[PDB]
């Protein structure tokens, strides 16, 4: 069922037969990662590596002790040696804690994985700190988003995503600590 | 016709839905941040299919606002 | 297909998302992206990054004495066959964005 | 009239097995709503499985109603 | 008067089969809420399965009330 | 006639074991609908497991009905 | 014949010990359907576990029936 | 003979401990099927935990049957 | 001899409080299986949690069986 | 002496409330396993939650036992 | 002394609601563990909902324990 | 005596609803108050069954 066991090493060996021999092996995305999933370790007690990423940033890469992730069933939390997870996130607040101090990033959604070696990779598109959103434009936009309700299920699905993201943004901005 | 989430059954891909959500999060940002979040929002490129080897019509994108919310 | 005029203003993720969409219009079992990995201002040793369609070949390449994907609890709304469907389009968009960003700097 | 009274207090006690098939048809027709709320494109196969399950559990409902008249009139 | 006194506790013990449909209708009608909160777009097809499941589950309440009606009024 | 009264009311309290079968088959025939709404591409494997599960769980109902017939007419 | 009469209502109350094994066989054979709708490739290992888990909870029903027939005919 | 009659109707009104014991065996050996359907790599250690749970919930089954030996014969 | 006959009926119908305890240990030792099937790293610590739960929900089995000796032999 | 006989036949049906306490303890000590299987660093706090819930249901278990003592010795 | 007998055998069948509140408290104290293992940083608000739910579930237990003495001592 | 067995079902329903409140409050703690409004409204709507099965008990006892 897995009769083509590829990899960098197999492609190196087969690629020395069909390409001309003077060409060095093309690099692979594996060659710039020292961290894997099945490579056990990287745990060290209470704090775990939280690779909070973004297409246009890297928001965090140091080790944290508890992460609140806004999955599509609801908000869940990750402690150190958590179960492996591939969690799709709804638009909500990813809370990074190192102790008493909490930094609250409101994200746009996008997946968040927990691997067997305890590394967690939050992977969202637009991941803003909740400081830089205004509380005025959200209901100002949701009043229009509750109006244009067409039969076009493309536009209606965009309206559903609009009212759900805007409602989660509102419910996260009135409920500050 | 397809079987999946609410974006997937409507013919939409996931990347368009997630970028629509990213765009609507960007449009409500702080004004020291909303203007510089317009840099990461612009879609300026073009494409052209190539059927026979070198012929094909052109398709041009000039979008400064974000992804098209309308149907693809 | 020829995508061009991509580095005129800049490279954005919505742009790489649209290029991923038009690479998803016809839906293969694998994707190959060839670019130049910007190591430094001297070396750009070129890179092939590979992206497989969700269970069209990807989980079929994962099953060994069971599977390695079955360690994870799928916390999606719908089934695993749709979370990998969304997850590989997100992987194509990320790889295409990073490819055409590294290629521009190289 | 000890048995002619006993058949009534047995037949009243005989029909309380219908509570199980009522709860079973409740959960089996709720699972239909969840399954047709997941993917409404396959939503007319699942009604076809709901009617098969409804018939094969009204099997047991009519078993209980068989004995509720086998100890009344038989 | 042991038979006419028998039929009263027979009907009383007979009508507790309505508890099963009173729980099955509850879990199906909560199944519809948990299935419509997921996709509120198509939440009016699912009521067409809610009323079908309610009818085909009530059938058991109908059978229980007619065994009650026949224990009381032979 | 106390024996031929106790047999009738013992069968009436015997057949209430058709409740638990009639609810377990409800959750199994609902699990068939759910699992065939997850991936419909194996919906002859899952119906083939639903009928094995139905026919191996209703052997309990026939055990119950055999005890019913053996304390009525035996 | 109260010594003869009591064994009938005793065995009638004793065969209710199959209601719960009917419910448990229903939830186990529904759980196999929902589990084999995850991965159809391990659906021989799942049925091999299902018949083992059936045969060690059907023995509970058979212990109930041994108590039923040692109250009835012993 | 009311003593030897009512100890048999008492131990006959006793065995339905095995009903809920069987329902628990059903949920446990169905949770085994879901658990080994998720990851088949540890699908023998899970069956070991299943049999230990079986042998420590049978404890209640033997606790019911030795007590109904004390009602039938002691 | 309605005192001793009634106490053997009482100690009979007493032990049917073991039904829900059997279902409880079944739910517990079943969710042990998918709890070990989620992460097998913790399974010996997790079965320690399960047996700590077992040795305290067995207290209900002891709480039902001491009252059977309080009814029979006190 | 129907009073000193009704003491025991009412105590045996009084202690039947331990089945629900066994089922409740079982689902709580099964959810302890599931919750400590999600994030096993809160397992100390979750065992401290399981024992608090176990004590607060032994509240109602010892209420059932104080009622089964008050209709035997009071 | 048939009336004081009926008060004891009525209080015995009147304390059966303690099983239902025990099972409800058990699913609530299992959900306490499950919700506190979703996000442990909300666990004190979850216990503040759990003990409110316990105190309001025992309202039903004390309304049932109201009648277990109002038919005995009133 | 046997009339108050219907409080077992109301206790099971209230334990299920007050366990679902603990789960739903652990899923979005922003909305951890409107759900409690629905919780107490549903609780008062299932005390109808409790007070029905108590008025049957004193309509059995005092009538």
């Amino acid at each position: 069922e897995a009769a083509a066991p590829a990899g960098p090493k197999e492609f190196t060996e087969v690629w020395n037969k069909k390409a001309p021999s003077t060409l060095i092996v093309p690099e692979f995305p594996s060659n710039y990662t020292a961290v894997k999933a099945v490579g056990e370790g990287q745990v060290h007690g209470d704090a775990f590596p939280v690779n909070f990423y973004t297409p246009h940033s890297i928001l965090s890469q140091a080790q944290k002790d508890t992460v609140v992730l806004p999955g599509v069933d609801g908000y869940f939390g990750v402690k150190a040696s958590h179960v492996p997870t591939i969690a799709q996130l709804k638009p909500g607040v990813v809370e990074l804690h190192s102790g008493a101090e909490s930094e609250k990033f409101f994200v746009s959604g996008g997946f968040a994985f927990v691997h067997p070696n305890g590394v967690t990779d939050i992977c969202v598109l637009e991941a803003a700190t909740l400081d830089q959103v205004d509380p005025a434009a959200v209901k100002s936009a949701l009043a229009a988003a509750s109006a244009a309700q067409p039969t076009d299920e493309f536009e209606q699905a965009a309206n559903r995503a609009a009212i759900e993201l805007y409602s989660a943004l509102e419910s996260a901005v009135e409920a500050k600590a | 016709a397809p079987s999946g989430p609410f974006y997937r059954v409507a013919g939409m891909s996931y990347l368009r839905y997630s970028n629509i959500c990213a765009d609507l999060l960007r449009n409500v940002l702080k004004e020291p941040f909303k203007a510089k979040a317009q840099a990461r929002q612009a879609i300026h490129f073009r494409q052209a299919p190539y059927v026979d080897g070198k012929a094909g019509a052109s398709k041009v994108y000039e979008l400064e606002n974000g992804i098209p919310k309308t149907a693809n | 297909l020829a995508i061009a005029d991509t580095y005129k203003v800049r490279v954005t993720f919505g742009q790489a998302s649209l290029i991923v969409e038009e690479l998803i219009k016809h839906n293969p079992q694998s994707y190959q992206i060839l670019f130049n990995k910007f190591r430094s201002a001297i070396s750009f040793k070129p890179t092939v990054a590979t992206i497989l369609s969700p269970d069209l070949l990807e989980k079929q390449l994962e099953d060994v004495t069971g599977n390695s994907l079955d360690a994870y609890d799928i916390e999606a709304s719908h089934e695993r066959s749709d979370v990998l469907r969304d997850l590989t389009e997100f992987h194509l968009g990320v790889t295409l964005y990073n490819a055409m960003l590294e290629n521009n700097c190289s | 009239s000890v048995l002619a009274a006993s058949k009534m207090v047995g037949a009243g006690c005989a029909t309380i097995a219908l509570a199980g098939v009522g709860a079973g048809l409740g959960v089996m027709f709720g699972s239909l709503i969840n399954g047709a709320a997941r993917n409404p494109n396959i939503a007319k196969q699942l009604v076809g499985y709901a009617l098969l399950g409804f018939a094969l559990t009204e099997s047991i409902a009519l078993f209980s109603l068989l004995v509720v008249f086998l100890i009344l009139f038989a």
